[PDB]
């Protein structure tokens, strides 16, 4: 059976389509996503979530992001800027960048392409733990900005992990699929993809005709996304605490933790209700910290992040020589569109048109990859 | 005032109060673990690579703790649920204390 594999960044989400349903595959810790990361310890390999959990254990040699090196040449301004903000080595090999890290005792590296078919593998493995059956076709999706070196270094990917790939599709054709827009009525659609999960914010405008699909245009940033915004609101408690006690906790990395995932989880609380809760015993030189916050006071602290989406939004339609008018579909995929103030900015800036958001929008460009899958098994 | 709600709080505190226990015996078995190299027989430059050879564990036990307070830090208890608060705080400060000692040890290798 062939499935669809979505390749993120930071996450990778695989589906199936079965009995005329898409089926999202939890990994072996129920997690419908997997973290897009390749651990290398004294011992072994692991991959996925594994990874992710002892990333604070073995920083230097925990490896993510892959997907922002794969197919680009060392030289690319993409690679060396964002290596600066990587704590594993990357370098130079004839043009071509690796991971250096150390594993089993020895220095070893590694090309974007191994680094993504060890997650490719994964992703494989988790989808087979599911079906009971053997996985080797699946359609594994891309930036709709990626170019042919990229493509195929995808490909490339899925073929070392003993994937047959039957098609790389753009990762914003995916979501359309995912919600049928290509099977709708009337003729040409214009359509608009909102994409921000994951660590990328990507806008995509797309012309649907008898079901083909065309790029018209993207706009977006490649670092922009959920942890920008926790740290926000990070600030507004170290802040808050200072007030309170005349304390920093900023230099405890400890305490800093406890503080970011409690508000990562009070920032999810807010997608659903307007106010959170935080009770931390012991948060820093023995002082409790309870507190709370609004709804409207995390989006006050993220006012220019959350605007400045709008600005791709515009430039996309700006070079899709459309108006806003124009769109018929609007479709939210990523983790942070289930923020309700991004979906204002979005809603109102095309004057209410109702936007797709039925489908969890960190699985849906897995589950159109699915749909695709199924079609051309 | 005793109510049934504050039971099933107390029960997720009594899980995680076990999981610190297991924790903390990794911890006292990293501690003999310590103790054996320093009183082994191992050349002094083996012998602080036995040792520095044990950061991996201790950053374990530490990574754990942490992952401990994390999900403790997701309890909300009420002002009137004072023995649940007061379990909390205890095993909040346990958890902290038996982290002073993994920093301890890491304190006493690969050098300091």
């Amino acid at each position: 059976p062939a499935v669809g594999i979505d390749l993120g960044t930071t996450y990778s989400c695989v589906g199936v389509f079965q009995h005329g349903k898409v089926e999202i595959i939890a990994n072996d810790q129920g997690n419908r996503t997997t973290p897009s990361y390749v651990a290398f310890t004294d011992t072994e390999r692991l991959i996925g979530d594994a990874a992710k959990n002892q990333v604070a254990m073995n920083p230097t040699n925990t490896v993510f992001d892959a997907k922002r090196l794969i197919g680009r040449r060392f030289d690319d301004a993409v690679v060396q800027s964002d290596m600066k903000h990587w704590p594993f080595m990357v370098v130079n090999d004839a043009g071509r960048p690796k991971v250096q890290v150390e594993y089993k005792g020895e220095t070893k590296s590694f090309y974007p392409e191994e680094v993504s078919s060890m997650v490719l593998t994964k992703m494989k493995e988790i989808a087979e733990a599911y079906l009971g059956k053997t996985v080797t076709n699946a359609v594994v999706t891309v930036p709709a900005y990626f170019n042919d070196s990229q493509r195929q270094a995808t490909k490339d990917a899925g073929t070392i992990a003993g994937l047959n790939v039957l098609r790389i599709i753009n990762e914003p054709t995916a979501a359309a699929i995912a919600y049928g827009l290509d099977k709708k009525v009337g003729a040409e659609r214009n359509v608009l993809i909102f994409d921000l999960g994951g660590g990328t914010f990507d806008v995509s405008i797309l012309t649907i005709e008898d079901g083909i699909f065309e790029v018209k245009s993207t706009a977006g940033d490649t670092h922009l996304g959920g942890e920008d915004f926790d740290n926000r609101m990070v600030n507004h408690f170290i802040a808050e605490f200072k007030r309170k006690h005349k304390k920093d906790i900023s230099e405890n990395k400890r305490a800093v933790r406890r503080l970011r995932t409690a508000c990562e989880r009070a920032k999810r609380t807010l997608s659903s209700s307007t106010q959170a809760s935080i009770e931390i015993d012991s948060l820093y030189e023995g002082i409790d910290f309870y507190t709370s916050i609004t709804r409207a006071r995390f989006e006050e602290l993220n006012a220019d992040l959350f605007r400045g989406t709008l600005d791709p939004v515009e430039k996309a339609l700006r070079d899709a020589k459309l108006d806003k008018s124009q769109i018929h579909d609007i479709v939210l995929v990523g983790g942070s569109t289930r923020i309700p103030k991004i979906q204002k900015l979005l809603q109102d800036f095309f004057n209410g048109k109702e936007l797709n958001k039925s489908i969890n929008p960190d699985e849906a460009v897995a589950y159109g990859a699915a749909v695709q899958a199924a079609i051309l098994s | 005032g005793n109510s049934p709600q504050e039971e099933v709080e107390l029960k997720k505190l009594k899980h995680l109060e076990k999981s610190v226990e297991k924790i903390a015996d990794q911890l006292e078995e990293l501690n003999k673990e310590l103790t054996g190299i320093q009183q082994g027989f191992l050349p002094k430059d083996l012998q602080a690579e036995a040792l520095c050879k044990l950061d991996r564990r201790v950053k374990a036990t530490i990574e754990q703790f942490m992952k401990i307070l994390e999900e403790i830090d997701t309890l909300i208890l009420p002002e009137n649920f004072k023995d649940s608060r007061l379990k909390r705080k205890g095993l909040v400060k346990k958890v902290q204390a038996f982290l002073a000692e993994c920093d301890t040890v890491e304190q006493n290798i690969c050098q300091e």
